[PDB]
């Protein structure tokens, strides 16, 4: 039943609110000056998505921890395919963050 | 001479002169408010006993009190002359509204806002514009002092008091509670103000029903009668479907107090008036400085001999709005959002 | 009320081709008709009253579609002028007994609006740059907005509003208008790097 | 390649930039105090002289 | 669409009341519900919405998703094999510019690591003419990928769009001129009953319609209603849309004809957000002189 809520629901729903409002204009003008509202959104991604691999590494060198390279990728391919969805929602492309982030 | 009077011309021009005069008054209220943003000479320790001095005796204009004035007397000019002559630009655009208003009385001017849409609105939004300036100068607390000193330091560098002191300083005092000074000053303006305050019963009490009617009337809907949504949306008082409620207010509230001798004569002026009362607690002068309406109209009419029944009103009025006005507009934004998607949607369809 | 304004902007010709035809093929006809009908006023009112049917019968849809600039703020000012004149005690021709003719010109001067004062109706009906001097109120609208999923929505009209912020602004004060300039900008930016941080938040969640 | 290129088009997406300042930033203009004119409007429509 | 829908469709659009209203506010939600329940008997009761129309809507939705899904993952594929592809093919990411070096002097200088990786220029350097050729159409494939600049999603909704030609999607010609409003001739309208339906809340131990169907079902009637640009319409005129903003309105819950309102407008409500997060995707993919009217002409001429 659709009225039990789960946390990825209420997730997915907030996301594609936002992203209806991000999307909505490609740019405004404010005193002469042209913003781009998914430009914001394209730059956070990629800052956010290098943030999160390098966390997903689990690295601590006192203790020589490392994450399993199969269990980061499992990670990062899970992140991949959640940000090559944005793409249903707003005019972005997600390829070129993947390139930029992951080279 | 009833066609080279230039009313058109006139109105327009001194409308638009006391908007930027709002907006630099607004300016010297707002620095002078802040301590930080303040003129030094306000603030300065060693200052403070030359200032008492200047606001105590103004506007007389005439030692060593004045002892630290003396040696900073270019820089206060340097620095108070845009202060200074923006008070003296408020006091020009006065006299040119009193000379106005009094050839509209002279002309015995006919006004009706479903009718003369433009005279009408021009004649009221002056009168306000000019109440709402007088008031605003008179909530700048520091004016005397920053007047006063620029002067003083005029006298002490080129001799004598500058050209337009004396009449600034008349007009400082002459105002210092305004509405007071005005509603005496609005006695010959009292016929034509009425007259044109009384043509908006056509229009702000239908403009200003409930979210109840609105559904009743289905207003703004483009879908309840679906056959005529070819027909052009009209009506024989087209710029008074779209004139701001907010403004109507002030007209009403203001311009009633200014030919208060109406509201004991005539009660279509009296009810329009009360209307207006109930709907706002306060009113915007300019921007976010606002007016509160009960409170001020209150302290005015417990002056005066032939009111005492006014006070009833007033307070009957401002408990309503207390009340029930918060709740009278929560049910018109929520009406607005269901209307305004609704006609969004149609017209991009 | 940004959807109406920007459907106003970007549907403008489809409304001013309405209008000049209304102007031309209709407005032109009644206002003809009874100025016609006048028995009796000065060369200076009637010389005012036939331009504007002049000016009216003279537009054509052609002019829309060549992308012209209309301007109509001498004829909005004549019968703003004629008022004046028709309307003090003893004028020759006295608008409280043709009461009819102001109603008729009111409507016709809105029609003008529709062509050639868009941009200035928008400002007039619907300027919100009030929020400048509210900007505690506008940010936390803004929050409230973004923290509740159903408003976040709509979150993209607190940046649209930046754009207001210039209409406040006076030629008699240019003292204020940069600082006014760097604060729509500076609200601006702040709005569209919340609600890129925010979807960014539930991208990572 | 060519059998899925019957199923393709173009995705029109572009990069830029967050801000972009105007060419020329407008000028700081100085106040000036001139006097109440009545013959600013005489040129426009049907206009009346002293 | 053309087969077994379209039958039902021609089917239901006439079982479908000729006109339907939307009852003012003043009437209460109660009330309103009760007289969609009446005015939609027929769509309700009718015996096989569930096992043959939403079940073939559902198949239709799921068609689409397929399409999509497998379009990302390719992309996703495509990514990948361009990551690898870079130190053979030139491609270098960004470099780190302290102070008082440049970011045109680093990057030339870093190509010049990486040089003898480059595969292209090595081959026409030491390889034979038949190596050559080989190389130069290898990096060819190798390079021009879907994921660098072109969709299918969008291709696949144009196409869908063709098969909508009968004309009982859109109906006749509207009264007003303008658009139709109270009739129910469009398939939106249609959908709309559908839609009272599905929201019906059924018994605890009841298997509801997003238990049968999922997603896929809102998927296909809403890629019908856009493709056929009734989105809008739809937005205005849905009769579930319009008790939810009625009972928003007026906080009425009783229980009519079995539904308790209450539970029903919650419901409402999760269909909309999802037909609205469906319809905006749909739009979005699917990425010009208007219709004007006739101001009003005297006698005259
Ligand atoms: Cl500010």
């Amino acid at each position: 039943n659709r009225l039990v809520v789960t946390n990825l629901d209420k997730l997915h729903t907030a996301l594609s609110e936002l992203c209806f409002s991000i999307n909505y204009v490609p740019n405004m003008v404010v005193w002469e000056h042209t913003f781009t509202p998914r430009e914001y959104l394209t730059s956070h991604l990629e800052i956010r998505f290098t943030k999160s691999i390098v966390g997903m590494t689990m690295y601590n060198q006192a203790t020589q921890e490392i994450a399993k390279p199969s269990e980061l990728l499992t990670s990062v391919r899970a992140y991949m395919t959640v940000l090559q969805s944005i793409e249903n929602y707003v005019q972005i492309d997600i390829t070129r963050v993947f390139n930029n982030v992951l080279l | 001479q009833p066609s080279q009077q230039k009313l058109a011309e006139k109105l327009t021009i001194l409308n638009d002169r006391g908007v930027g005069m709002l907006t630099r008054l607004y300016n010297i209220k707002k620095a002078c408010g802040d301590p930080k943003a303040k003129p030094s000479y306000l603030i300065d320790k060693n200052l403070e006993s030359a200032v008492k001095f200047i606001v105590r005796k103004f506007p007389a204009v005439e030692n060593q009190q004045l002892a630290q004035l003396q040696k900073e007397k270019s820089e206060i000019l340097k620095n108070l002359a845009l202060y200074y002559f923006t008070f003296v630009d408020v006091m020009e655009f006065k006299d040119h509204v009193c000379e106005l208003l009094n050839t509209i009385d002279v002309c015995q001017v006919f006004f009706d806002i479903t009718v003369n849409f433009d005279l009408t609105k021009n004649y009221l939004d002056l009168i306000i514009t000019y109440t709402t300036l007088m008031i605003l100068l008179s909530r700048i607390e520091e004016r005397k002092a920053i007047i006063g000193l620029y002067n003083y330091a005029h006298e002490m560098t080129h001799g004598a008091s500058d050209r337009e002191y004396p009449r600034l300083g008349q007009m400082i005092v002459d105002y210092e509670n305004p509405l007071k000074k005005m509603m005496e000053e609005f006695v010959p303006h009292s016929k034509s103000l009425s007259d044109a305050l009384i043509s908006l019963q056509m229009v702000y009490p239908r403009r200003n029903l409930s979210a109840d009617q609105w559904r009743n009337a289905q207003l703004l809907s483009l879908i309840s009668a679906p056959s005529t949504m070819l027909n052009p949306a009209q009506s024989d008082t087209m710029p008074c479907e779209y004139l701001s409620l907010d403004a109507m207010e002030k007209w009403i509230i203001f311009g009633f107090i200014l030919c208060h001798g109406i509201l004991n004569t005539d009660a279509t002026a009296l009810n329009l008036w009360k209307l207006a009362l109930q709907s706002s607690s306060c009113l915007s002068l300019f921007r976010d400085e606002v007016f509160h309406i009960h409170k001020a109209a209150e302290d005015l009419f417990v002056n005066i001999r032939g009111y005492n029944k006014r006070i009833n009103d007033i307070r009957e009025c401002k408990e309503a709005a207390v009340s029930h006005a918060g709740s009278m507009h929560r049910e018109r934004r929520k009406f607005l959002r269901s209307a305004l998607k609704e006609l969004a949607t149609v017209l991009s369809d | 009320m940004e959807e109406l304004r920007a459907h106003v902007r970007k549907y403008g010709p489809v409304m001013q081709r309405y209008y000049v035809q209304y102007l031309s093929g209709f407005d032109a006809v009644v206002l003809n008709e009874l100025v016609q009908n006048l028995s009796v006023c000065p060369e200076d009112e009637s010389i005012i009253m036939s331009s504007f049917v002049n000016t009216m019968t003279s537009l054509s849809v052609k002019q829309v579609e060549d992308g012209e600039v209309f301007d109509f703020r001498g004829m909005r000012l004549d019968w703003f002028r004629l008022q004046a004149y028709t309307s003090v005690s003893k004028a020759s021709l006295g608008l409280a007994d043709h009461r009819e003719l102001g109603k008729m010109m009111n409507t016709i001067i809105f029609h003008t609006k529709m062509v050639d004062s868009l941009v200035e109706m928008l400002v007039e009906t619907s300027d919100l740059s009030i929020f400048c001097f509210y900007s505690r109120a506008f940010e936390k609208m803004f929050q409230q907005c973004l923290e509740l999923p159903s408003q976040s929505r709509y979150s993209i009209a607190f940046p649209l509003l930046c754009t207001h912020f210039m209409s406040c602004t006076h030629e008699l004060c240019p003292e204020e208008r940069h600082h006014i300039g760097d604060r729509s900008l500076s609200l601006c930016n702040m709005f569209l790097d919340e609600m890129a941080k925010q979807a960014r938040n539930l991208i990572t969640d | 390649r060519r059998e899925i290129g019957i199923l393709t088009t173009n995705k029109n997406t572009s990069r830029t930039h967050k801000i972009i300042a105007p060419a020329n930033l407008e000028r700081p203009v100085r106040y000036i105090r001139k006097p109440i004119d009545y013959t600013i409007l005489d040129d426009i429509g049907h206009g009346v002289k002293v | 669409l053309q087969g077994t829908i379209l039958q039902y469709v021609k089917t239901l659009m006439e079982v479908m009341p000729k006109i339907c209203r939307l009852p003012r506010h003043e009437y209460g939600s109660p009330g309103i519900l009760e007289f969609f329940h009446h005015q939609l008997k027929d769509i309700v009761e009718y015996a096989e919405l569930k096992t043959v129309c939403f079940q073939n809507l559902r198949e239709v939705g799921n068609a689409i998703l397929f399409c999509l899904l497998i379009e990302q993952s390719l992309s996703l594929e495509e990514v990948c094999d361009l990551l690898h592809a870079a130190p053979f093919q030139n491609i270098l990411p960004r470099v780190h510019v302290k102070e008082g070096e440049r970011l045109d002097a680093k990057m030339k200088r870093l190509e010049s690591k990486y040089a003898p990786l480059h595969l292209v220029p090595l081959i026409e350097r030491l390889g034979t003419p038949q190596q050559i050729a080989i190389a130069r159409e290898g990096d060819l494939l190798t390079k021009e990928r879907l994921c660098c600049g072109l969709s299918m999603f969008e291709v696949i909704l144009t196409r869908i769009r063709s098969f909508l030609d009968d004309p009982i999607w859109r109906g006749p010609l509207p009264s007003n001129g303008v658009m139709h409003v109270d009739e129910c001739v469009e398939f939106h309208r249609l959908w709309s009953a559908m839609q009272f339906v599905y929201c019906i809340p059924v018994g605890t131990h009841e298997f509801t319609v997003e238990q049968c169907f999922g997603d896929g079902l809102h998927w296909a009637g809403c890629m019908i209603i856009v493709l056929l640009g009734q989105q809008r319409r739809f937005a205005v005129l849905d009769f579930c849309y319009h008790l939810l903003k009625v009972q928003k309105h007026d906080g009425k819950d009783e229980i009519i004809k079995n539904v308790p309102l209450k539970k029903m407008v919650e419901r409402i409500r999760k269909f909309q957000i999802l037909n609205d997060e469906i319809i905006t995707i749909l739009d979005k993919y699917l990425k010009e002189h208007v219709r004007c009217f006739q101001p009003p002409i005297h006698q005259s001429l």
